[PDB]
């Protein structure tokens, strides 16, 4: 079932092998603290969507439970939006 | 003569298998339930061997152009039901069930 | 033998990020990205086991650590961030 | 205006209806594919048996030959007290998957 | 999802309607389950009206506050309710209104 | 132990976990479900079918030469 | 005490995993090959 | 007053009360509804 | 099995063509757009122009700005350019003709478009100009702000479907298209696309080789997003929706269309509209995009699950 | 009629992605003799090793 | 063989990030630490486990310390439980029983986890979104400075 991965380990050499091969065409011949803000935000959301992930694909086996489940992890992760809102961080 | 039980014949020739050795398979599948030790269950294993290869026997004595075909495109598609549809009627024509 | 391989490679790991904690006292950094290879290996063990034992209490513990060790890494960065200006220095 | 409202709330229901009609279809097929392997698992599972079987007695008549001399043996003695059968452990510990 | 309503520790009280369902437990409210209520709301409403003062809000706190012992003090009053019905609270009253149902 | 499989079925080593445990669930005296808990702790690592299939090959080399 | 793993309160595993036996992902393979019929 | 913040709001704020529409009919759907499809 | 390599150079050496051919063809539709005549002298109708460009590039006797490390400034156009061209390893053409058919495609993707960010910030710090770190900089942290908007669209199309496999993603369109119901999550999935591929409004941006990498590894990436488009909503090698007589067509015709298509949307959008502010690109995906895909995540899978529509 | 001169590049792009699409069904039926199946589960895997054994035993 | 390169590498990598002068360089090799662990998952058969790795360690983590070292400063600094299986697989690889019933409807990696993350388990799943609410709120109070 995990066959499908040495193609694309394949690719990965065959497409490093290219371009060192371009590479060698031409040879023959202060701080912000926003910056900082906005990484924080992107962590948190990509945890949170890696953890819909498992959530929509088995969504038909849990029913009416892991979805408010799903709804309680949103409506804390919307508080902590709307608190990240209203303080000025999205802002720029 | 007697086809070759590969994935093709076997997936093919499923539904008639389903509707002809539900008994020896419902047994088998009984005994391995209790105990799944293969020794213990070899003369179960016999009889549902005994009672499918009669059925592909007499399935290819029948039909043999209407399910040549068939086993061969659904080889060539890898088992799939979807893809393989105006053979499989064609070929359920031939054998009601 | 895979399993001693699996073991020995997240131990070793271990010991990596104890070190890095340890030898580089004077740099921060360092002792953030030394915790962050603890927790790898530990992740590591967890999930290594869970396939061993065929047991799923493994993976979503590994799924629940990674939450922690996010977590750990933005407080970390943010004290960081504001410790290098009150002293000038790290 | 209001009739781009109109339009996109229909699309969505009706469309969304539609996908679930499709999903019905999808089911059903993926339903008729697993139904099409519980008729043949009983001869996939008897062939194994048999290879099994036939390899298990190979294995038990090698380990009978090699240490025929040793007084401590039983050959072929299962190490759980329970006397449930197991499958040989491999030293894989995920050999189904490459 | 399959779920299990029994308690490690057994009831001490005769038990009705083992696992009410929200409706009845909020029609089974009795005057002292209001009196409790209400005395926790109000004691919340007083206590943001008097902390929200300093700062400039009376309004604002006052709903907090309210928010807060509304909430609470319907949690309160429902735990009441169903600890009664189901036993592990002493249903005087329970026990008589159902006997005669 | 607690017999949600990797790939969806019951776990390999769940039985043999709810047999030790129902023996210890009327057995004051753990003495008497030890040999379920090694056959719990067997099927977990597989340790002395590992001993005898190394055992056999050592005596196989020691033959050898 | 003496044998306290024997108490109600330290045996909850038994009496909940027969409730939840046959919820998908801890079934015994052979079982839903044959509750067809 | 309510219907008088509310249009301040949404006029000032469309995107967010879209969102919070969809939103609330989606959670609509499967609390109220959901359970009166269920007695039929 | 020494054929893999075979199927690797037929995907990647037509990936380099077509990324030529478009920047023609972008160069070609902006001018038309503005009543002019885009390249035409060099070629028939300009389609010489790509090669009389790339040699006139190559034959350069270019150097080096070796004022670095040299080795993170010389790989990070290497290290855009497998991530832009990794991702096509996965994308289905048609039926059976995919190079890796993953089951885990969806989310294989978001790891391909999530790790491009780093070859931008090298290529930043690399180059001792300091306005360019700053521009590195904040282009990667608007590719990231959109990132999180299209991985939660995925989550919406992944909702409908049940697998992550790109290849069952199309197999479930053929009652209809995830484009006709989700056409706001269209809509925003392709102003995502635009401001992930900094490109069009949300645009605000060395030598030789390194350029040229950067260049093929960004209009690849704006194949791809166009691939996405079509591939998630669009309903990817499916027929036309009703009229099934002209079926004698292949499947990989109509992916290639409906790519044509989202190319020519990108060309178009580019022409039309100015640019925005780098204070509103952050707020225009923060504030107008993160609520609206949350939103759309929770109303589809409340009313999938409230029906028990789901897969 | 005469926006047809911005389509030529636009259809080369059209003619790749197609050539990228078709040069793995050729190629890979070539050295297999079977289209390439989407949705390998294991049971597929395992039933396709079985064919492979039971071609080379007969 | 894939497992002894894929394991070298990352110990390699570790050892540059625990003994690294710049701390570029350390980050780096930090991420190169995560890419060997994503393969070495996908060696066990964890495809969702080694795109999440992917996603999350350098996709998130690394980033934000990439993006705290640059702009910053760029400052300069056994046989107890498992007993090993000897190599003897030519008969025991012979010894591979195969059972049928376990494949006619198998989950992946993903719908696995998630049959039983989000209703059997669900607290901890609700305690990790309030870790994370946690991080949220203490990421403007420790850095937050306005006009
Ligand atoms: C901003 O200024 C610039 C431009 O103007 C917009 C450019 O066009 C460009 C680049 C323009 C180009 C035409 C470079 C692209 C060249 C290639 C992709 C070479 C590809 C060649 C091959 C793949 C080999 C040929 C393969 C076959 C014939 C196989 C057939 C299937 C750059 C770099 C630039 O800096
Ligand atoms: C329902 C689920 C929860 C919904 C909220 C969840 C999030 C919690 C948010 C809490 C913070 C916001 C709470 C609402 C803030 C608005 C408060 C309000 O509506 O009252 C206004 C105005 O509205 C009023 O008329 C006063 C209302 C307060 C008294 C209401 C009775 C007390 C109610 C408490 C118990 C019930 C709970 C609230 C109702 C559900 C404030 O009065 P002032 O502006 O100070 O008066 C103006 C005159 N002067 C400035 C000169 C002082
Ligand atoms: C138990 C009751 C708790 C409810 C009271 C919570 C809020 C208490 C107020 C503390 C914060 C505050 O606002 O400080 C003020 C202090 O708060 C108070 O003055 C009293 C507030 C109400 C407390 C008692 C009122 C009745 C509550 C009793 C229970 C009913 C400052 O008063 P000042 O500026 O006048 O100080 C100068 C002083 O007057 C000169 O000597
Ligand atoms: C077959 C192919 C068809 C075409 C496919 C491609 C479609 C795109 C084609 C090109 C369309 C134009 C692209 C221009 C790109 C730049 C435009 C960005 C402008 C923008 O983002 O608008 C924002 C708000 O509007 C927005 O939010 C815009 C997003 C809105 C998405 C729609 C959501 C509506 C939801 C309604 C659902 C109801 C039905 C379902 C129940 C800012 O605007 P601002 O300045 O006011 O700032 C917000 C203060 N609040």
């Amino acid at each position: 079932m995990m066959l499908e991965f040495a193609p694309i380990f394949i690719y990965l050499v065959i497409s490093l092998l290219v371009s060192l091969i371009l590479l060698g065409v031409p040879f023959l011949f202060r701080f912000d603290i926003r910056f900082y803000l906005v990484s924080i935000l992107f962590l948190i959301f990509d945890l949170e969507v890696t953890f819909f992930f498992p959530w929509a694909v088995s969504l038909n086996k849990i029913d009416l439970f892991g979805f408010w489940s799903m709804m309680a992890f949103l409506f804390i992760l919307t508080i902590g939006f709307l608190y990240e809102w209203k303080r000025g961080a999205l802002d720029w | 003569g007697n086809p070759i039980p590969t994935s093709a014949v076997l997936t093919a020739s499923a539904k008639h298998i389903g509707m002809r050795c539900m008994p020896e398979n419902v047994a088998f599948l009984k005994c391995k339930k209790n105990d799944p030790n293969p020794e213990k269950c070899l003369d179960k294993g016999r009889d549902v061997t005994r009672c499918v290869l009669g059925l592909l026997k007499d399935l290819h004595q029948k039909c043999q152009k209407e399910m040549d075909d068939y086993v061969g495109c659904m080889y060539y598609y890898t088992n799939e039901f979807d893809l393989c549809r105006k053979e499989q009627e064609a070929f359920e024509k031939v054998c009601p069930l | 033998m895979d399993l001693i391989k699996y073991f020995t490679f997240s131990m070793i790991i271990f010991i990596l990020g104890i070190w890095g904690i340890l030898l580089n006292r004077r740099n921060i950094l360092i002792m953030l990205m030394s915790i962050e290879l603890m927790l790898l290996a530990v992740n590591l063990n967890f999930l290594v086991f869970s396939v061993s034992l065929d047991d799923m209490m493994g993976q979503v513990f590994a799924l629940l650590v990674l939450t922690v060790a996010a977590a750990e890494s933005a407080i970390g960065l943010a004290i960081f961030v504001i410790t290098f200006r009150v002293r000038g220095t790290i | 205006a209001m009739a781009m409202f109109l339009a996109v709330s229909g699309a969505f229901a009706w469309g969304m209806y539609q996908v679930g009609q499709g999903n019905k279809i999808r089911r059903a097929l993926k339903e008729e594919k697993y139904a099409a392997r519980r008729t043949i698992l009983p001869i996939l599972q008897a062939e194994e048996d048999e290879r099994f079987v036939s390899e298990w007695k190979k294995y038990l008549e090698y380990e009978a030959d090699v240490m025929k001399d040793v007084p401590g043996w039983k050959v072929g003695e299962n190490v759980y007290n329970s006397g449930r059968w197991m499958p040989p452990a491999t030293g894989e510990l995920r050999p189904d998957v490459w | 999802m399959n779920t299990d309503i029994t308690a490690l520790e057994k009831a001490q009280y005769p038990v009705v309607d083992r696992n009410p369902a929200f409706t009845k437990v909020v029609g089974n409210f009795s005057t002292l389950d209001y009196l409790r209520f209400s005395t926790i709301t109000g004691i919340s409403v007083t206590v943001g009206y008097l902390s929200g003062i300093k700062p400039g809000i009376k309004g604002p706190s006052m709903v907090t506050g309210g928010l807060i012992g509304l909430m609470g003090g319907f949690m309160y009053a429902y735990q009441n309710s169903a600890g009664r019905l189901m036993g592990f609270f002493p249903n005087d009253g329970e026990v008589a209104s159902y006997q005669k149902r | 132990a607690s017999g949600w499989g990797i790939t969806g079925n019951k776990g390999r080593c769940y039985d043999f976990w709810m047999d030790f445990s129902e023996c210890m669930s009327h057995c004051r005296e753990p003495k008497d479900c030890t040999l379920l808990r090694e056959d719990y702790l067997e099927c977990l690592h597989h340790s002395k079918e590992f001993q005898r299939r190394n055992r056999i090959y050592k005596e196989e080399q020691r033959k050898l030469r | 005490p003496y044998g306290f793993w024997t108490f109600e309160r330290h045996n909850a595993q038994l009496r909940w995993d027969p409730q939840i036996s046959q919820v998908a992902g801890r079934r015994d393979p052979y079982d839903d090959l044959l509750e067809d019929n | 007053p309510v219907m008088e913040k509310l249009r301040m709001f949404v006029a000032q704020e469309p995107v967010v009360a879209a969102s919070c529409l969809i939103g609330g009919v989606g959670l609509f759907l499967p609390a109220v509804v959901r359970p009166i499809l269920d007695s039929l | 099995y020494i054929a893999v390599p075979a199927e690797i150079l037929g995907i990647i050496l037509p990936l380099l063509l077509g990324v030529a051919f478009l920047v023609l063809a972008e160069r070609k539709v902006m001018a038309f757009v503005q009543r002019r005549k885009g390249p035409d002298v060099v070629g028939s109708f300009g389609l010489l122009q790509p090669l009389a460009d790339g040699l006139k590039l190559i034959l350069k006797e270019p150097i080096s700005p070796s004022s670095a490390n040299f080795f993170l400034f010389r790989m990070a156009p290497v290290a855009t350019f497998m991530l832009s061209l990794v991702a096509w390893a996965v994308v289905p053409f048609d039926y059976g003709m995919v190079l890796s058919d993953l089951n885990i495609g969806l989310l294989y993707l978001f790891a391909i478009s999530s790790l491009g960010v780093y070859g931008i910030i090298i290529a930043g710090r690399s180059s001792n100009s300091k306005y360019a770190f700053l521009g590195a900089l904040r282009s990667a942290a608007q590719m990231v702000s959109y990132e999180v908007s299209i991985g939660l669209i995925l989550i919406t199309v992944l909702i409908c479907v049940g697998s992550c496999n790109l290849s069952e993603i199309v197999m479930a369109q053929k009652q209809i298209w995830f484009g006709i119901p989700l056409f706001p999550v269209l809509v925003m999935f392709f102003i995502s696309c635009l401001a992930e591929t900094n490109r069009a409004p949300f645009d605000l941006p060395y030598s030789s080789m390194g350029f040229a990498l950067f260049f093929l590894g960004e209009y690849a990436n704006m194949i791809l997003m166009s691939g996405l488009c079509t591939l998630f909503f669009l309903g990817g090698w499916l027929p036309i929706l009703d009229l099934p007589i002209f079926k004698k067509i292949p499947g990989s015709i109509w992916f290639s269309i409906k790519v044509l298509f989202f190319l020519f949307l990108y060309i178009w959008v580019r022409a039309a509209f100015p640019r925005y502010r780098y204070d509103q690109l952050m707020g225009l995906g923060w504030k107008v995009f993160l609520p609206l895909s949350l939103a759309w995540v929770v109303s589809v899978s409340g009313l999938l699950v409230t029906f028990q529509w789901l897969p | 009629l005469v926006w047809l001169e911005a389509m030529l590049p636009l259809g080369i792009i059209g003619g790749m992605l197609c050539i990228m699409g078709n040069s793995q069904y050729y190629i890979h039926k070539a050295y297999h003799g079977r289209p390439k199946h989407i949705g390998h589960d294991e049971w597929d895997v395992a039933m396709e090793r079985r064919d492979k054994k039971v071609v080379e035993k007969a | 063989m894939i497992l002894s390169v894929l394991s070298s590498l990352a110990l390699v990598s570790g050892l540059m990030v625990v003994r690294a002068k710049n701390p570029v360089h350390s980050v780096l090799f930090f991420i190169l630490v995560f890419c060997d662990t994503s393969g070495l998952l996908l060696l066990l058969g964890l495809d969702f486990f080694a795109m999440i790795f992917l996603v999350v360690y350098i996709g998130a983590i690394a980033v934000l310390f990439l993006f705290v070292v640059m702009m910053f400063h760029i400052q300069i600094a056994l046989d107890n439980e498992s007993i090993p299986l000897l190599p003897t697989q030519r008969n025991t690889t012979s010894l591979r029983y195969t059972v049928y019933a376990g494949k006619v409807r198998s989950w992946t990696n993903l719908e696995t986890l998630g049959n039983l993350l989000y209703t059997y388990y669900f607290v901890w799943f609700l305690v990790s979104s309030l870790i994370l609410l946690v991080a949220m709120i203490g990421a403007i109070v420790l850095t937050m400075h306005r006009t």
